[PDB]
């Protein structure tokens, strides 16, 4: 129960995310380069799952993001 | 009771669905001689009902046979005749059949407009004040 | 359990309550009272900065209140994510280690004081509601930080008297000790390393 | 004054029985096709009546039934739920406005 | 059940007695202090006014939010709220007062001094816990709906700077006897010689007399405060008819 | 009476709310899966009918929810 | 028994009611602010 | 004809923002201050009784002289209008009529003149000027007046202050400064007497 | 909880089955005309099973000396009754994620 | 072609937005203001009046002081621009001249001499020139004015004081304040001379 | 190469932002600021000419002293701009010559030098310094500058204060503050030697 | 894996919300503040510099002397980043290599042993520790240094002002003020000895 | 310079030729049955030029069947489909400018 | 490493080459009638590696030409030109959400 331990912690919680909507967005990606150069065994329902898993993940990344940002205005920006 | 409009139109769209079924089936079966002259096919109609006791529901209360006689078709070469060579077949009438899907299909797609736009009142409901 | 589109609404809503958490849970509170007390305790009235005050006590809330994220997460986070264990079961396991660290931050009388005050029977201190327990927590954390920073204010005050008395010993009665005072009271929280010596105080006085 | 009767008016009673008159035209359009079932209609200005403080209306049909014996015109049926929805979301505009016309004054803004 | 009666009312169970405990609270000595945050202060009186909702009396339903009855109940809360708070300050400030004209007779910055003691002594007697349990109490004898101060209370709260110059001089009356009388006896002993005279030389003299006569002024101040505390805790119980 | 009662009233009312929106949402869901793996006892009219609710109900949800975040938002920015 | 327009009115009211007040006491505070910082 | 109830509830909050002015300005609030400021600067105390007690204890005390004229208003125009018995804009005359009522107790004839003079208007009755320019003629007659009283209550101060001054003096010990000694003296003479109280009823009162 | 899993529940494998049941009815027509071709019928909860196979349809008539045992009627109607489910299961997969970033954004 | 309706509107709603520096600046506000605060200290109260007060006091000194101002405003450029009988850029003009003329009247040529030549624009008459420059010449000469004005009033407070700290001296008493026991002869003198009708009487009566 | 239409708006909206910047750095208004407050300062008086006067007299001051920059700019970079002679590029560039021209006189070489040092660039001639250099040095040269002319003010009002204060202690009071004796004549002193005309024009003739 | 283009535009968006922490935290501009702000109350002047000129001359003094770690942010991570020679992570690292340097190189030892004790990571040389561990004891370490600047400051300041009220007390005038009588000579001395330069010179010299 | 000129470029003047050139085609089709109507164009490149700064009869594919009429009608749909089409392209172009400039002028 | 190559990938590229697609499957169409011409096509793997880092093909005929020369199968092209404006719809929707999503990271919203 260290200040360096929990912040490991959390950085590894929180980089887990990221690292998993970067997943989805370059998978995402893959999929649409492959069917858009013209790879046969690609279908659209693949293409069009994929790119809508990314676009919810991507924006739960900035709604995040914009909470944490308030949040830390808020306790900035307070009346001390 | 926030939604009292999908329970009605809802269930007309279940209502007439069945009458859609039923007619596929007499049409389908309307040269369906089967064996003897009772277990004979007959034409089957749903029955709608309306109990008012605000909105009423339309509930089908079961499919009835027509009263129309059977069709009597003289046939001494068929095995499943009888004495005096006579194949009865289903009282099904085309002309009431057709009928029956042109009322069913418009009437069932008339419940999706009032359906349909029913939510759209709900949705605008939710933006009063705002 | 509820859907899946209503847990994330949940999660959503309470994420901006975050701000909410901190000033009246955690340590917060404590250490930003005795920061505005020492500051108005020099002649300097802004100098510290709001942003700086803040700023600091973000840190030390976060290295004092290490071991209770260490137990949030082991115990809530860690379970929901492996299918461990649903969302109400997490959102009390996150209860526990908090309701506990504020249970022992808090002073017996003012306990005693809020439960009369909220007309519930309680036998033994170690099972009141959290209800009762937050405001408890900061009441009593009040206390603590206002008896905390009015002794660092004991020094500073002890400067003012010095000189102003000294200037009044010369029948210079219209020279404001205050301007006189500044220079030494800046001198005295540098000889002693304030800075360094009530961060370790603080950090060192929570359990 | 100074209250929310005062303020909003009727706006908030007509939503309700525009409501109720889209229920009770939903419900001939679907009772359409129902043998015997008699067309139901609704007065807007006793209901509103009854609505600010607090019996059954048929309608004449325009021609002869084919014998089953239902009275539900469904030209007529449509034409009347058209405007009961344009009606109701000016009443929606109406008591909407109310809100925010009090919340503008409470706070100047 | 139409949801409007609901929600309306647990706004007026909550906002009202909030009102008056969050009025009391920017009065008060320790909880309306300028080193506090206003935020911190905000959720302290959110706090305690959801966890003594129990014990607070259901509001009276006859009177509506959006009405200008329900817009005097607002103003009504505060008056009480802030009529506890200023006799809490009239007690510190009372204490300012004996720092300042020990500080005065001293030849000389001391109301401080006593101000933070007597702040300590609030604190240590558990004076914010009383206070709270006070406020909660109006809830109880003074309902909400039904209930203001009188013409009677604004009088006597009106009278309190004839109890801070009575208490700060019946405080003070020994310690300032003693400067007098060591000062008008080095007067008139050096009154023999007019070349020494004492100007500056009575200043210092003065000042660390009446130094050490506060060394022993906080011997026994704590006895007065008892005193003071008890007259200014009979004034709250009056103020909320309890 | 006592405000603890109108508070816990209150309190009902909002879980009793979170209640029939669930139940909804959970029902569209069943009929969802139930016309999507092909059973033939599931008319298209009620999972349509069941689906429409269900995004009614979340949506007065959403409105509820962004009103009491504003009210809270609103009365933290209060002189104090 | 209820509808979306109840529900919509309710939450409506209780927006009005809680702006309602809260101004007020805002007013009423900020009134005793300045009369508390005047020189006497 | 009447105010709809979008446009009364702004009217409200209008005058809740203009709240200090009338208290500074139409209530007795000036005359107690000025009074109270009068007792603080006579007394050897320079901000011992601090700055917050006293305007407290002023707004205190005008609730109080106040309050005959607020329940006057309570009564004639509260009431009916809650009652929805009479319109917002009658309601209002009835409100303001009570405080004009209270500022022509309080005022001078020579002030009135003087500011109707100045606004360059024609009336014959005090009963019916407009509040406009009775409110300059209130104050003044307040700032006036409550220059009298403090010039009473410094008299006393001013008298034990010159006789320990003379006998300081006739005892020969000219070096002691008399501040020192009379403080004491005067605080003692202000406790034993009860001064606040006697403050009181000649402040209160002299509104009537 | 709260993952893609289980918030787009198994509409997100169905759509994926009507596109290969489609493909086999589409084959079937095709290879109507050529002899010795056997019809190929694909098993729904087979692919449901792969989700949480290529059978033979036994025909109703004899050939004709061809072997093929495609019904065209079958067919036409097996390929219009896919169709239709296919958009009903893109509706709800749809769906599936507007609701989801409703709930996330609030708006 | 005046301007359309939507840009008057922003015009005007301009100017409300720089009300308090046409108060401040093209009024008589300063001049009261000035005035009375070295009155204030001219005798032994700090700030026993308030700031509030004072302006509450100046505020509506300086509104009866230029209402016949404000009525030629209305009588000839608000009045025709209501009734459609001017244009909206002829309206601001006719409003524009009375409070150029009223400027005028309470301004020193040196003050024009000065900004007309710091300016650096070539007119002679002295009716022609700029609000840039009438402006800062307006308001240099009432300060200078209330400067005169508050040396003439301070004038009898220092015969008093000099008075009392003599009489003092003569006794020889000289530990004891002379400032203590003046502030009541200050509140004398000016009470008995009713001096707070005096000098609002005589600062409305100086702009002329 | 030129900017496109949607940059130059975004440009010229994103100096109104740093406009009041640009007065308070760049302008003759942080010297006529500070000039102000010292002579305010050296007379009794703190707070009489008031903050919203001085800063109204020192924005009018900074119209009149910045013309002959502006007309340059209005000229050199304006004229060419909208008759289409000049790009984006060179309006701007010729618009900032004439404000650096008028900063670089008023600098001192000294501040120049110090801030060329500290930020590390080569340079040969002072006529020729960045712009991010020379904000810095300008307005420390401005504060360094007005707190020259403001000894200059003091120094009349601090004799009159000493004089008064040894006149007092001749006479052998010394409990007479000289501060409220020396008021009058610290007034008087600015009225008949015309002080608003006299260091307004000085200030105004400090930048030639 | 280096981020998408997305997350990566997201990611250094993120990095202006954050812009304004960093100058007050890992930054020389708290130190050249405080300095300022304590030399401002050294003189007599209470707030004649201003915020907003304070905080300007602090924000050209912060750029001078970051420039150094900024050109190696941009030479080690911003043109590696813009031609695709290291990836995001990477260049985030080599552009937080050079700000750990600068915060580390004007730190304290006993606050960095402060800080790490209480985080409770094992540390065996100073250039190991987290950066949420070396901004605390960064910032402490200038308030540290900041006082002890204006220490040295303050003090020529104090032995003017303990000269001139002893000067006065020597002839007798108690009563004169010291506070306006030395302002000159403190303005004075702050203008011959030239403050604005090397005052800043310091500022930058301390930090390097 | 910052005007309106140079900032929506040729689109202001392309959307009004290409409504007149709707005319042009709109009046052939019409009178395609009228016998002694001769078809007539309008050229895009002199007509935008003229308008910036500030009727041409077509020759038939085949001789007319006696009536005297030069109208083709299916030349007609196929120039009256391309300029439709580039109009809306024109309006899409013209109205972003304005779009474009309230967001400099605004800042968000 | 945030460019508009890097961030458009492939789909900046492909719309253009299916635009040039549809205009040879286009005039193949049209010139379905015109005796000795030969049907031509383009490879779409070699035109996208031709665009993405700085000569259309003929078509084999799978009959003989029935004297004419021409060797346009029109009942093949209607099938490649169908095709090509679907793929280049989607090649659309792919492009155009590549801007939005770098939009809504700029924006924040």
């Amino acid at each position: 129960a260290s200040g360096a331990k929990v912040g490991a912690d959390f950085n590894d919680l929180l980089t887990k995310a990221i690292n998993n909507v970067n997943t989805l967005q370059k998978a995402s990606g893959d999929l649409q380069t492959r069917f858009d150069r013209g790879d046969a065994d690609v279908s659209l329902s693949d293409v069009m799952i994929a790119r809508n898993k990314s676009s919810v993940a991507f924006d739960a990344t900035v709604q995040i993001r914009n909470k944490l940002v308030e949040a830390y205005k808020d306790l900035m920006n307070m009346p001390v | 009771s926030l939604f009292n409009v999908f329970n009605v139109t809802g269930s007309a769209m279940s209502a007439e669905s069945v009458r859609l079924n039923t007619t596929s089936s007499n049409l389908a079966n309307a040269d369906s001689v089967s064996s003897s002259a009772k277990d004979t096919y007959k034409a089957r109609h749903a029955v709608f009902g309306a109990e008012l006791s605000d909105t009423v529901p339309v509930k089908v209360m079961g499919i009835v046979e027509s009263d129309k006689p059977l069709s009597a078709e003289y046939n001494p070469d068929h095995p499943l005749a009888n004495e005096e060579g006579y194949i009865y077949k289903p009282n099904v009438n085309v002309m009431e059949e057709m009928a029956n899907m042109i009322s069913a299909s418009r009437a069932y797609q008339t419940n999706v407009q009032v359906a349909d736009s029913s939510k759209q009142m709900l949705l605008r409901t939710l933006q009063m004040g705002q | 359990d509820y859907s899946v589109t209503l847990q994330i609404l949940a999660l959503m809503t309470m994420l901006g309550f975050l701000p909410a958490m901190v000033i009246l849970m955690t340590s917060f509170t404590r250490i930003v009272v005795v920061m505005s007390i020492l500051r108005q305790a020099m002649g300097l009235q802004q100098t510290p900065s709001n942003q700086v005050i803040i700023g600091i006590a973000l840190f030390l809330t976060f290295f004092v209140m290490s071991p209770v994220l260490n137990e949030i997460n082991d115990k809530a986070v860690q379970p929901y994510l492996n299918e461990q264990v649903t969302a109400r079961e997490a959102f009390d396991a996150a209860q526990a280690p908090m309701k506990a660290f504020m249970l022992k931050q808090t002073r017996i009388k003012d306990l005693e004081t809020f439960v009369t005050m909220s007309g519930e029977q309680v036998d033994n201190p170690e099972d009141v509601s959290m209800a009762v327990l937050i405001p408890a927590f900061i009441t009593s954390e009040l206390k603590t930080a206002f008896q905390i920073g009015f002794m660092l204010f004991l020094p500073f005050l002890i400067i003012d008297l010095v000189v102003a008395s000294v200037l009044m010993a010369m029948g210079m009665m219209m020279l404001s000790p205050m301007i006189v005072s500044l220079p030494f009271k800046l001198m005295l929280f540098v000889l002693v390393d304030g800075w360094n010596l009530i961060l370790s105080t603080l950090a060192g006085s929570f359990a | 004054a100074i209250s929310f009767d005062n303020a909003l008016g009727i706006h908030q009673h007509t939503v309700g029985v525009r409501e109720r008159n889209a229920e009770v035209i939903s419900t001939n359009i679907a009772q359409a096709n129902t043998p015997g079932y008699k067309a139901r209609g609704l007065d807007f200005a006793k209901e509103l009546q009854a609505a600010t403080s607090g019996d059954k209306l048929y309608r004449l049909p325009t021609q002869p039934d084919t014998g089953d014996g239902n009275t539900v015109d469904l030209d007529l049926e449509r034409n009347l739920f058209m405007q009961n929805q344009i009606r109701h979301q000016a009443s929606l505009d109406f008591l909407g406005s109310k809100f925010k016309n009090l919340t503008k004054a409470i706070k100047g803004e | 059940e139409y949801p409007t009666s609901v929600v309306l009312d647990w706004i007026a169970n909550y906002f009202w007695p909030y009102v008056r405990i969050s009025s009391m609270l920017m009065v008060m000595t320790v909880t309306g202090a300028r080193f506090v945050s206003p935020r911190i202060r905000l959720y302290l009186g959110l706090a305690i006014t959801f966890a003594v909702m129990p014990a607070i009396p259901a509001v009276p339903q006859d009177i509506e939010l959006l009405s200008f009855r329900g817009f005097m109940t607002i103003a009504e809360q505060m008056i009480i709220g802030i009529a506890m708070g200023m006799v809490t300050q009239f007690m510190i400030q009372t204490f300012v007062l004996l720092g300042q004209i020990l500080g005065m007779q001293s030849s000389l910055l001391l109301g401080q001094l006593f101000m933070f003691l007597t702040t300590m002594f609030f604190l240590a007697t558990d004076g914010h816990l009383k206070m709270l349990q006070l406020v909660v109490f109006s809830f109880k004898t003074l309902p909400i709906g039904s209930g203001s101060l009188n013409a009677v209370d604004f009088r006597e709260m009106a009278g309190w700077l004839g109890i801070m110059f009575q208490t700060a001089l019946s405080m003070s009356l020994s310690g300032i006897i003693a400067l007098l009388t060591i000062n008008l006896s080095f007067g008139v002993m050096t009154r023999a010689a007019p070349q020494l005279n004492i100007f500056s030389l009575g200043f210092a003299f003065a000042l660390m007399v009446g130094l050490l006569l506060c060394w022993y002024i906080l011997a026994g101040l704590y006895s007065h405060y008892e005193m003071f505390w008890t007259v200014g805790e009979a004034q709250i119980c009056r103020l909320i008819r309890l």
